[PDB]
RNA sequence: CCCCCGCCGUUAGUUGCCAGCGGUUCGGCCGGGCACUCUAACGGGACUGCCCGCGAAAGCGGGAGGAAGGAGGGGACGACGUCUGGUCAGCAUGGCCCUUACGGCCUGGGCGACACACGUGCUACAAUGCCCACUACAAAGCGAUGCCACCCGGCAACGGGGAGCUAAUCGCAAAAAGGUGGGCCCAGUUCGGAUUGGGGUCUGCAACCCGACCCCAUGAAGCCGGAAUCGCUAGUAAUCGCGGAUCAGCC
RNA sequence: GUGAGGUUUU
């Protein structure tokens, strides 16, 4: 129903949340589908490692933005709740869209 | 030609178009 | 098939052989004739004989004779020394006036390869 | 100077050319990030502590 | 019409549609000398329909999205090689005997350090 | 490619000018010339950081539009050889 | 080193006519990749490659495969005293590629105004069979087996 | 053991396809699918394992066979050590001097000065190349004071809006020879090309001598090079095509 | 049964 813009640090740190919504979210009425893959936006700073002394042969360096979103099939005050009272505040920095 | 006043790439190489080739 | 200028390309397609009349270039061959109607693809020897004629008042209407703005390129080097500027024995060195290197690239205004001891 | 080009360049800074895009901590100002602020020689003494997270090794 | 071939060079994503019909192959729109036109590897697709005597009896148009042209021509030679589930998989003397039973691969190497287009590097100076 | 704001610095805009309001020696000492010369004021000396020293310039009429940018001297070139090359 | 054997150089089943060989042949007079220009000398073209050869328009080189191939010459020498490795019992495969990368530049070198001479420049050569291998072999490929005094080295 | 790649039942079904049959503006468009489709999550996923020859001893030709084969592929990866090789033009650290100073203080000039002489990037010697009708087959990083279709004023280099986006469609961009094209007719030639002094638009304190070079002026050199070099083994060269990164042009 | 115009020490 609604996008939720899931960005976690780790995919299993973000499916701490996208596999907790979710199984958080069956048992008890407003039911909740899976989450459905973002791009994870690898960027690209392929940059020389030594300081002068090194002129090519340089180390690939990646930056993975993990991103989901979790499609809710019914929102109220059972499944809200469970969007902001529930946290595991380690691999996690969510948005919620209206 | 890359490296020409005016081709048909060579407004691409250099990086805009010119007063008589526009965009469209 | 006679031209507007002096110098005959021997008798080529009208984009080309009508394109290298001095005060005559791409964007001037190539708007001169489609107003008057002469196809781009169609060659000068293949034009009609009143077209070979009377597509020489056109050129000659406004911009200066020919040789004349070739020696406004002496002349403008002339005027732009007007007090004996630095750029005045910028040019007559032989060498590129706008400042690009010159020990290698840029070998044209220069001498190729003509004077060296050692 | 080594120290104070930090607070060398804390002055009013006027426009779009001499830019300060400097590292934080030491006295370098090449291959910055808008990501970062540090440079690429600090991401090899900063972030490969644990410090920095995100960036890591990919190597594929 | 809906089947399991997917024949992917090019990160082409390849949707092949093809029934027992009338016609010889058709495309999105075209008629197979128009949106193919350009390329002579496309006068003559249906290799594995050609092949084993079922020349021309198949719709054979596609959704293909991804890359270039040539690549889906072979994901009509690979690409209709695996859209045959409708004709029975089960059939081993239809493919084998001909040297056809290698897929498609072969994909550009990528690039690397000290170089300018994979494996274009300067060369050496002595000096 | 010059357009319609024909720039001089702020530094350097009206503090070449003092010469309009009365009318005093013919020297007054700019530093710039990818700022535009002053076309208020024609015909006297105007010194200027010329690329080696302070020395001046004197117009003669001459300039309509043309730029100031080709008045540039630092390098002396003397000629050419004194290579001493294969090194 | 070099011991071991090839690779999956023949290149794929192709399927305009079969024929990989001349295909090859294409893939000699094309450069940087093109294509959809050097194809179109041998197989868009419809009035060069017929009616002027008689007959025949894909088997024109019926002529050109008979009589026509270079096939032996030496390999390399070094400061090597008077070895001429000229016989060396010369392969097939050889003997194709000296004629495929060989029978190309009688029409690049050889310039013409017409957009329909300067290509196929080399299609009446290779029907009547002449140009610069039909010579090579009475020169090069007949100095190597009617006498006796050249070297022991060989390898 | 760590991934790309070819690769699937399970796959999440905001990419969604009339593939059934649906209805539509005839883009699965729209009020259920997930049967066919990725991104990103993933566990199965052949192993000369079986056979017949070489052999006292695995090296063991080839067949079956699948996504691929007897090492499925490139890649990812870097020994004990060498060069008293180099780094203060990162960092801390020993040490020479400098602390009324090789510091800062203020904006013009310089690193792009020219007659050379070696290799490194764009790279035409032409009909097989080319200003030229043209609109497409897009792999991934980019982009809300930025991208900027459409709608513009447009001989425009580009003013001023808005359309969509706090970031996979919406828009980046054009994917390139796709052209079923008309021709440039052996040409030092619209194949080819720079330096050039004046005008018009700047993103920007500001573009000169250090804006892209935008239609203009104008187009010198070049028809494949010598004593034999040097990047390349089948998706490898080679023109063509895209974005960043400090980022305003871009050098 | 067969091979070198052939080298100088930084
Ligand atoms: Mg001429
Ligand atoms: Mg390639
Ligand atoms: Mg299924
Ligand atoms: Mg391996
Ligand atoms: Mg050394
Ligand atoms: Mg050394
Ligand atoms: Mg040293
Ligand atoms: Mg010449
Ligand atoms: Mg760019
Ligand atoms: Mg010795
Ligand atoms: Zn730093």
């Amino acid at each position: 129903k609604i996008r939720i813009k899931l960005r976690g640090f780790d995919h299993k740190t973000l499916d701490a949340s996208a596999q907790k919504i979710v199984e958080a979210a069956r048992r008890s009425g407003a039911q909740v589908s899976g989450p459905i893959p973002l791009p994870t936006r690898v960027r690209r700073f392929t940059v020389i490692r030594g300081p002068f002394k090194h002129k090519d042969s340089r180390e690939h360096f990646e930056l993975r933005t993990h991103n989901r979103l979790v499609d809710i099939i019914n929102p109220n005050r059972k499944t809200i709740e469970q969007l902001m009272t529930l946290d595991l505040p380690t691999g996690v920095e969510i948005e919620i869209k209206t | 030609g890359k490296g020409d006043r005016r081709t048909r790439r060579g407004k691409i190489w250099r990086g805009t178009y010119g007063k008589y080739r526009p965009r469209k | 098939a006679r031209i507007a200028g002096v110098e005959i390309p021997r008798n080529k397609r009208v984009d080309v052989a009508l394109t290298y009349i001095y005060g005559i270039g791409k964007a001037r061959a190539k708007e001169a004739l489609e107003k008057t109607g002469i196809n781009p693809a169609t060659r000068v020897k293949d034009l009609t004989e009143a077209e070979v004629v009377r597509l020489r008042e056109y050129v000659e209407n406004t911009w200066k004779l020919e040789g004349e703005l070739r020696a406004e390129v002496a002349a403008n080097i002339k005027r732009l020394m007007d007090i004996g500027c630095y750029r005045g024995l910028r040019h007559r060195r032989g060498l590129p006036v706008r400042g690009q290197r010159t020990r290698t690239n840029a070998r044209t205004r220069k001498g190729p390869r003509k004077t060296v001891a050692g | 100077a080594r120290k104070a080009l930090i607070e060398k360049a804390k002055r009013t800074p006027k426009f779009k050319v001499r830019a300060y895009t400097r590292c934080v901590r030491c006295g370098r100002a090449r291959s910055v990030y808008r990501f970062f602020g540090l440079c690429r020689i600090c991401l090899r003494e900063l972030a490969h502590k644990g410090q920095l997270p995100g960036v890591r090794k990919a190597s594929w | 019409e809906q089947y399991y071939g997917t024949g992917r060079r090019k990160e082409a994503v390849a949707r092949v549609f093809l029934r027992p019909g009338n016609g010889k192959v058709t495309v999105n729109g075209q008629d197979f000398n128009e949106y193919f036109q350009g390329l002579v590897r496309a006068v003559a697709a249906l290799e594995p329909l050609r092949a084993v005597d079922a020349l021309g009896h198949f719709d054979a148009y596609i959704t293909v999205r991804g890359g270039g042209k040539s690549g889906q021509i072979d994901a009509i030679k690979l690409g209709i090689a695996r859209a045959l589930v409708q004709y029975n998989p089960d059939y081993r003397a239809k493919l084998k005997p001909l040297g056809f039973l290698t897929r498609d691969a072969r994909v550009v190497e990528r690039k690397k350090y000290g170089k300018h287009k994979a494996r274009r590097a300067p060369q050496y100076s002595k000096r | 490619s010059l357009k319609k704001g024909v720039f001089v610095d702020d530094h350097l805009l009206e503090k070449v000018l003092e010469l309009n309001a009365k009318g005093e020696k013919r020297l007054i000492k700019t530093w710039s010339r990818r700022s535009t010369i002053v076309p208020e004021m024609v015909g006297h000396t105007i010194a200027v950081y010329n690329g080696k020293q302070h020395v001046p310039v004197y117009i003669t009429e001459n300039m309509v539009g043309h730029k100031l940018g080709e008045f540039a001297p630092t390098r002396t070139y003397r000629g050419h050889g004194k290579e001493a090359k294969a090194t | 080193a070099r011991r071991r054997r090839a690779e999956v150089r023949q290149l794929q089943p192709d399927l305009v006519y079969g024929d990989v060989l001349v295909t090859a042949f294409i893939n000699k007079i094309m450069r940087d990749g093109k294509k959809n220009l050097a194809a179109r000398i041998f197989y868009d073209a419809c009035k060069i490659i017929q009616e002027k050869t008689g007959q025949e328009p894909l088997k024109v080189f019926k002529q050109a495969v008979e009589n026509v191939k270079p096939r032996m010459e030496v390999r390399s020498r070094r400061v090597g005293g008077a070895n001429y490795q000229v016989p060396m019992e010369v392969s097939p495969r050889r003997q194709q590629s000296l004629a495929l990368r060989w029978l190309v530049q009688a029409a690049n070198q050889r310039p013409e105004r017409r957009a329909a001479v300067r290509i196929a420049h080399e299609l009446m050569d290779a029907a009547e069979g002449k140009g610069g291998a039909v010579k090579k072999k009475e020169d090069v490929e007949r100095m190597a087996e009617a006498n006796r005094a050249y070297a022991h080295y060989r390898w």
